[PDB]
């Protein structure tokens, strides 16, 4: 049993070949080191310390070459020799990472046995061309009615989730992943997403709850969890987005779509700060490195939609930046905003107000406008944007105690009902078929006849009404994904039959 | 000119000293006379090793150089100009460093390399001679880079040897094989 | 150990070979290294403060900093043709403009 | 200077130091080329560090670099291609297309270090651009020879704005445009490529009326920086030798700024206030000064700028405010209300607003417009706190004239048949001045606010009245 | 179940200390001389394979 | 190891040694420099190359002569663990501070540990009650949980922590560790006294506690490794015995803080805000060596001292990622006559959900947050205007919010003397009923001083009579 | 420095060395790096106020920002009994007079 495992391992070990490089360690400690020698060393290549540590190499000098250790620094001694592996850093990619956790370097840490490898890839691949790219038209939803409704979520776009640490930052991402169940089941793989969740700077227990959540709701069967917990090395936290991107890219090549969550880039940055200052090279703004921008921008332009001479794939990106006691003008936060094409800003105060999932519609922007909302969903949310933007001016005037006319109070009365409709329960998937009815009601003024407290009672009941009677209305929406003349009328009648309660 | 730059710390001197003697056309002599003088400074009775850290004047230092050039009258006039440069910059804590650095440049121009073949305990004389034959057959010793095999004894070699020359090592030591065997059986 | 502009290879190899200053490393100068439009010139030990000096690249400079070894020039024109080992003649007239 | 061989000594990311053999080195601002398993790595020489050690800024992706890897010297600076045949063609940092058209068809090549034109060559701008965008035409007139500046914050419809100007004006004129993109996304580049082939502005048969220079953010911080320089040189060939006016565009110019800040830090230089370069002033100036009206031809930039958080106490946007003649602010708010364009015209100031340039009549109409709107903005606090107190008939009439004007700033656009689906309209300079004159006089204070919604001229208001009637 | 999983671990560190115990006997012997010599002749074959 | 050397330098508590033998040293070794202090124990943290090591110094740096002999121990320091560490207070190196002499053991282990894996992870979703009303409703704790506390000290932190000990370790009764990083010596004695009296420490038997005390008097280096020392004991409990433990720390900001001082010296360039660049790696290890394993789980209560009472600083901010639940405490609210001073709008738990601690719990808790927040948004208006110059719907919210505010208090049973009100303890079950009640409007129609310094709903009623007479 | 101040045991005569270290804040703001470093180590404040000082109490005490939280094991039964909850009472008067105006 145990005797056999150990004897196999002795057979599996030892007997090294004639070496063609050397260098002698000197400085060493912090997970970081500096060696004297090394003239065949490549930048980013892997060097094998004779203690059992491996360290990639990021700075070369004609003095002392800086090889950043991965492994524990307590193993490493000075005056050891190191041997260049002779290959830059790479991971195996294959369909055997499905329903399993893998770490920084791409080996499983969940003990679910060896992965299935159909290729190897490299962590740096970079963005595809202008000609092998096509434009994004590709509907997708997050299972939050609010987010979908107000901002145009696509497949192949990058949208930055920003706001304060531990406000269910992770939780916001988890709702989207749960809701990505609906397309995965569907037969066609031109719909399927094999979502990859990257977790940097988080404790092991956070990750361990999250995998239980995923399996319980029967969503762990296309998901991949990549990890680099906060104890694990400063290089390995840096390598965690780049190797997630290579896993994501393999689906893209095959002509399948997937989605990449980078939670949090803010902690990747902090790692790189520790690394850059212990290679004692100048940082940029607020101690964060000078080449930190190069890291986020290169990465982010790889989640891209492909044209029809390629797979016709698209990796989608959601960055997440937790602002430490706010600040949106802080160096890592500013850089990422510029790189992303939209913001889905999450506001802390509104959480206590009872507007969970929390969003603030002015801090959330779309530069190029709507182009990735489901067409049905576009028709209903048509004046939703204009109402809510107006409600914010009117409300601020309204509560002062001053005198108001009936015209200003149509906005207040109208807005209050709209905001209350947005409220949803976290960890609850949603479908287009059941967000089209609710926005119609709200826009077309049938939620004013219904009292503010019972708007929540109403929602669950209205959709149930339809299951028994106007089950035809729901099917047309699922099947055609648009509202014609007939569908508007059908729905106008469907709202009327049940307005009560 | 340098026969490629080697040594950043105090190799800047060694480079100057060497490029100046290439135009004289005697580097070997220079090195030899400096080498003998480097030793006789060190083996000075009182204040050999015991004054190497300056705490005097640049002028008192200049007179330390002056008294040294009386010890031998063959030292060459270019290594006499090197001393001035060192006395004036007031460095004597890495004095023997320049001398050794100069030896490394110098003996690369000769086509000698000084290798070491570190072991757990001394190897046989037939083992030594077999290793020098073997290295010459290989391209690790190309000629013009000819080791002189110096056995050194290292208590952290638990058997086996590690062979060393240039930036090239062939490691068939036991210390590495046991360290790796152990780790996997506790992994 | 420490950094000085007499531990530059051109300086050291000329001193060891017994070459002197010779009003070329005392008044004039020669560039040691120029970067960021901050040429640092070796010589000019006889020089006034912020005195106008003329390079062989066509560029003119000022001397905000007079340090022991070097005189740290700041260049007024482009760096495009400015390079190492230039003679940097000492104009011998402090920066001036026509008045009248 | 001349082709020589140097060996790499230190790789510190983008930063690469070389140690060329004694008495032999390249001069400052040259291009070194180093063989790499990823195109041809170009290194821009930016310092001398003594003993023939240069320190460079990368222009192409770094990875797999050995110390000891041979570096040639071109003998001169990075040399791009220019011509009236590179129009439609895409060019980047090392002058290669990234939509895979292979080697550029070159008439001539030129250096990207072109020293600025002198004061002798200067001429005074008197030619007047029309953008055909009413809010822009009336409240901050542009003049062709100008240095226009599209100040705005994040995600405010800047790309959509540039897309309308290029679609309309480039075809209209017999001049050229070169559209230059500094450090912007491959989603945007692919949209900007697709939409402008469709409209007939960029066309493969025939000579394209706007060239492209796509420099994108996946590339090095160094490589991104000198993309802007690359575009400029093409505009300069047009200005000079071809003798044609240019209608320049650069996008987004904060990307230019940000890149220089980063590389200032890596080179070892000491950063200035609020994490900005010490060389901030001169770098903007170099580009702006080259873009100018000479008796050779003009160059007229229209420059997008990213202004962090609608903040202008931040030094990098505030320094840039000086260089730019006829500013406009694309406020975030204006866009959301459904008003296209996103321009807020009480924060836009122009120096091209005289009263005999654009005539007396233009100045005076806009002056009344400025006041009329701002009194209404002033009364908002007053209704907010007081209620319906401290008002007058005069205030009521101003509030009403202003809300009619406020909804009279929206002009649909063809390149937003993708955002709202409402197609374009073109409004002449003389036409906007007239239509705004009519409202002020109060002849069109009988036509509802939403009957100025998504109109152009005067005809359009009368017609939108019939719709609401009907 | 918990004791079995400890017992598997306890087996793995106990047989680990026998490998060390066996290494001490080898580093005691004049196998400590005789096997260093085997390394020595292997290094001649290695440099010859270049 | 038989590696010997002499002391080149002695710069503060960061001595540097230079080894005269070519036998090469290893990272995380320990060296003893023979001192007239008996001996000084030091820890290599860096090798700087050329056999010049750089070593952290635990105890004093008066007496260290330059060029003084060393002998290298050859490895990490191992403390002593067991059940024979119970009822003893141990110093960083192991020494008794309560002087019941040498610490007995069966196992002595290295201070450092290697944080558990993803494979060794286990999960929890248990309900643990302190019995505190505000903590339970808004931020409920769990079994194996990691809790976080914030805001300054000398304002009720000690008392607050003492009270958490007084509830949780007597509702458990198993093994417990108290580890005090940079503890204030005069207070430390009050814990010693308090525990013996309350039956915890028992030295004519063995205690239900084991202890670690490191004072803030002590050189930076000792203060850094008080915490690691403590963790070795807790792991013994977690693993070998197979039982769940407790841990209390007052304050853990000190770990951070001490490491910041030594960093500058060591070679490291410190980040902006003067905090070490290594905060992340140190935090990462500590918070994953207190973690829910397959064996036990160490349910911990952590107290952070915050400088200028700002969370915008990177040291407090980076901690939040590793905490399941927080109960942020702000000094101002402590001043106002309200204890516990925990903010109700600045509290969170990942276990407050609509099926974790039940649906009733969630609805009540939700309502309080909505009510108080609106009131917070209107604080400007309320003061510049009046409280009938508000709109009517709001008048109900504002009035309701004021009652909750005075209600939030619950006199402490350990500071009963100092408040001047007896200590009150109420159930999670009693608390859900009491908040429910206020929200129903049941005993809303009675003075604001009636809800002032009292625990649950029942106490409120009893006091209306007291004011009435 | 501060923890050298100590009430010792009866083995040691039962001695004292009472600390009373006096911190000078910038502008009457008690949250800054130096005030807060001293506050963690000590217990209580004897926060003093300039407005009260001008107004006839030389020197003035502000009791809304002053506590002593280990103070009532040092006091005698007289000054315990007579003073019991009087500390609360002048913080009940604080609540009242905030909304009186």
């Amino acid at each position: 049993e145990v005797s056999s495992i150990l004897e196999e391992r002795i057979k599996g070990v030892s007997d090294e070949a004639n070496l063609n490089e050397t260098g002698r360690v000197l400085a060493v400690g912090d997970g970081i080191a500096r060696v004297f020698g090394l003239n065949n060393i490549q930048a980013e290549e892997l060097v094998e310390f004779s203690s059992g540590v491996k360290g990639m190499a990021l700075n070369l000098e004609p003095g002392q070459v800086g090889i950043v250790l991965f492994g524990s620094d307590r193993l490493v001694k000075e005056g050891e020799l190191v041997k260049r592996t002779g290959n830059i850093v790479d991971v195996p990619v294959g369909p055997g990472l499905l329903g399993r956790v893998v770490d920084a370097l791409g080996n499983p840490i969940d003990g679910k046995g060896p992965i299935d490898a159909a290729g190897r890839s490299r962590a740096q691949v970079k963005a595809p061309g202008i000609l092998p790219r096509r434009s994004v038209h590709e509907p997708v939803q997050t299972g939050l009615k609010a987010v979908d409704a107000l901002v145009p979520i696509g497949r192949g776009q990058r949208e930055l989730i920003i706001g304060d640490r531990q406000t269910g930052k992770t939780a916001v991402a988890l709702d989207t992943i749960l809701n990505q169940k609906r397309w995965n089941n569907g037969s066609d793989e031109s719909k399927k997403l094999y979502c990859v969740y990257v977790a940097v700077g988080q404790k092991r227990s956070t990750v361990a709850q999250l995998v239980q959540t995923l399996e319980q709701h029967d969503a762990m069967k296309y998901s991949i969890i990549v990890a680099a917990t906060a104890s694990e090395a400063a290089p390995l936290q840096y390598l965690a987005p780049f190797t997630a991107a290579s896993i994501g890219e393999w689906f893209r090549d095959n002509g399948k779509h997937a989605l990449i969550v980078y939670d949090d880039l803010s902690k990747q940055a902090v790692a790189y700060r520790q690394l850059s200052l212990l290679l004692r090279r100048p940082p940029g703004r607020e101690a964060y490195p000078g080449d930190v921008f190069y890291l986020h921008s290169r990465l982010l332009e790889r989640a891209a939609k492909l044209s029809e001479k390629e797979g016709s794939g698209s990796l989608t990106a959601l960055p997440v930046i937790e602002t430490q006691g706010g600040d949106v003008s802080a160096y890592i936060p500013t850089n990422v905003i510029s790189i992303t094409d939209g913001q889905i800003f999450l506001e802390a105060e509104l959480f206590y107000k009872g507007i969970r999932p929390a969003i603030n519609v002015g801090l959330s922007v779309s530069r190029v406008g709507s182009a990735a909302q489901v067409k049905a969903l576009k028709q209903v949310a048509g004046s939703l944007k204009l109402f809510l933007a107006q409600y914010r001016e009117v409300a601020a005037f309204a509560q002062f105690g001053s005198d108001l006319d009936a015209s200003t109070k149509q906005t207040l009365v109208r807005g209050e009902r709209l905001t209350q409709l947005l409220k949803q329960n976290q960890y609850s998937p949603l479908a287009t078929e059941e967000q089209v009815p609710l926005i119609y009601a709200g826009v077309n003024g049938h939620l004013d006849g219904i009292e503010l407290s019972r708007i929540g009672e109403f929602e669950s009941s209205f959709l149930s009404y339809l299951k028994s009677n106007h089950n035809e209305l729901l099917t047309e929406i699922r099947e055609k994904g648009e509202l014609s003349k007939e569908l508007l009328a059908s729905l106008k009648s469907a709202t009327e039959s049940f307005v009560a309660t | 000119p340098p026969p490629v730059r080697l040594f950043g710390v105090e190799g800047t001197y060694a480079t100057a000293l060497y490029q100046a003697a290439a135009k004289n056309s005697s580097i070997d002599a220079a090195f030899q006379s400096l080498q003998k003088v480097e030793s006789t400074v060190k083996k000075n009775p009182k204040l050999g090793h015991l004054l190497l850290n300056p705490a005097l004047s640049l002028k008192d230092r200049n007179s330390v150089i002056d008294a040294i050039v009386e010890t031998h009258k063959n030292l060459d006039g270019y290594v006499v100009n090197l001393l001035k440069v060192l006395s004036e910059n007031n460095r004597l804590g890495c004095f023997e460093k320049i001398a050794s650095d100069f030896g490394v440049l110098n003996d690369a121009h000769n086509g000698l390399l000084k290798g070491t073949v570190t072991s757990a305990e001394p190897l046989d004389p037939k083992s030594f001679k077999r290793i020098e034959k073997a290295l010459s057959a290989s391209k690790l010793v190309g000629q013009g880079k000819s080791l002189k095999l110096e056995n050194v004894v290292k208590p952290e070699i638990k058997g086996g040897l590690i062979v060393e020359l240039g930036d090239k090592t062939v490691d068939l030591s036991i210390s590495t094989k046991i360290q790796k065997l152990n780790k996997v059986l506790e992994d | 150990t420490k950094a000085q502009p007499t531990e530059v290879s051109s300086i050291l190899e000329e001193r060891i070979k017994g070459v002197s200053d010779e009003a070329n490393l005392n008044e004039t100068g020669r560039v040691l290294a120029v970067g960021d439009g901050i040429a640092r010139v070796f010589g000019l030990n006889n020089i006034q403060a912020e005195e106008l000096v003329e390079f062989s690249s066509g560029v003119k400079g000022m001397a905000l900093n007079l340090e022991p070894g070097q005189v740290g020039i700041v260049l007024f024109g482009s760096d495009r043709l400015v390079k190492e080992g230039e003679l940097v003649k000492r104009t011998g007239n402090i920066v001036d403009v026509p008045v009248g | 200077s001349t082709p020589i061989t140097g060996k790499v000594t230190a790789v510190i990311g983008a930063i690469v130091d070389v140690h060329f053999e004694q008495s032999e080195l390249p001069a400052i601002l040259n291009a070194l080329e180093i063989k790499t398993p990823q195109g041809k790595l170009v290194l821009e020489v930016a310092q001398h560090l003594g003993e023939n050690t240069v320190r460079t800024i990368a222009m192409d992706g770094t990875e797999g670099l050995v110390r000891g890897e041979k570096v040639l010297d071109t003998g001169g600076p990075i040399s791009v291609p220019v011509g009236r045949e590179t129009l439609g063609r895409i060019i980047n940092v090392i002058g290669e297309p990234i939509d895979e058209r292979g080697p550029i068809k070159s008439k001539l090549r030129k250096p990207i270090h072109a020293d600025p034109p002198s004061f002798a060559e200067q001429s005074t701008s008197a030619e007047i651009l029309e953008t055909g965008i009413k809010v822009v035409d009336l409240l901050a007139p542009y003049a062709r020879g100008g240095k226009i500046g599209l100040f705005g914050g994040a995600g405010v419809g800047k790309t959509v704005f540039i897309q309308e100007l290029i679609n309309n004006i480039a075809k209209a004129h017999g001049g050229f445009s070169v559209f230059t993109g500094v450090g912007e996304r491959t989603r945007e580049g692919n949209d900007l490529y697709r939409e402008m082939k469709e409209t007939g502005v960029i066309n493969l048969e025939g000579e394209s009326k706007v060239a492209l220079v796509f420099g994108q953010m996946n590339e090095p911080p160094g490589a991104r920086a000198r993309v802007a320089l690359t575009g400029l040189t093409i505009a300069e060939y047009f200005r000079d030798e071809e003798g044609q006016d240019v209608l320049l565009f650069i996008d987004n110019i904060f990307r230019f700024t940000q890149a220089g800040s980063e590389v200032s830090a890596l080179l070892g230089r000491i950063p200035s206030a609020v994490g900005y370069q010490p060389t901030l002033a001169t770098d903007m100036g170099l580009l702006q000064e080259r873009i100018t009206t000479t008796k050779k031809g003009s160059v007229t930039s229209v420059q997008a700028v990213y202004v962090p958080a609608d903040d202008l106490t931040d030094p990098a946007p505030a320094t840039t405010f000086a260089h730019l003649d006829a500013t406009t602010v694309l406020s975030r708010g204006i866009s959301e209300l459904g008003i296209y364009p996103a321009v807020d015209p009480l924060d836009s100031k122009s120096r091209l607003l005289d009263a005999a340039v654009v005539g007396q009549e233009h100045y005076d109409v806009a002056s009344k417009v400025q006041e009329t709107l701002q009194t209404y903005k002033s009364l908002q606090d007053i209704i907010a706190i007081l209620g319906m107190d401290e008002l007058s008939e005069q205030d009521k009439l101003t509030v009403e004239r202003a809300r009619k004007i406020q909804r009279f700033l929206s002009q649909p656009f063809a390149v937003a048949e993708v955002f709202t689906g409402i197609p374009g309209k073109l409004v002449r300079l003389k036409d906007t001045v007239a239509s705004f004159k009519a409202v002020l006089e109060g002849k069109y204070d009988n036509i509802p606010e939403h009957a100025f919604y998504m109109v152009g001229g005067i005809e359009d208001v009368v017609a939108k009245a019939e719709k609401l009637a009907a | 179940v918990r004791y079995e999983a400890s017992l598997r671990q306890l087996e793995q560190r106990q047989l680990a200390k026998s490998v060390i115990s066996r290494v001490q006997s080898e580093l005691g012997n004049p196998k400590f001389q005789e096997k260093v010599l085997q390394q020595s002749i292997s290094e001649i074959e290695q440099l010859l394979s270049k």
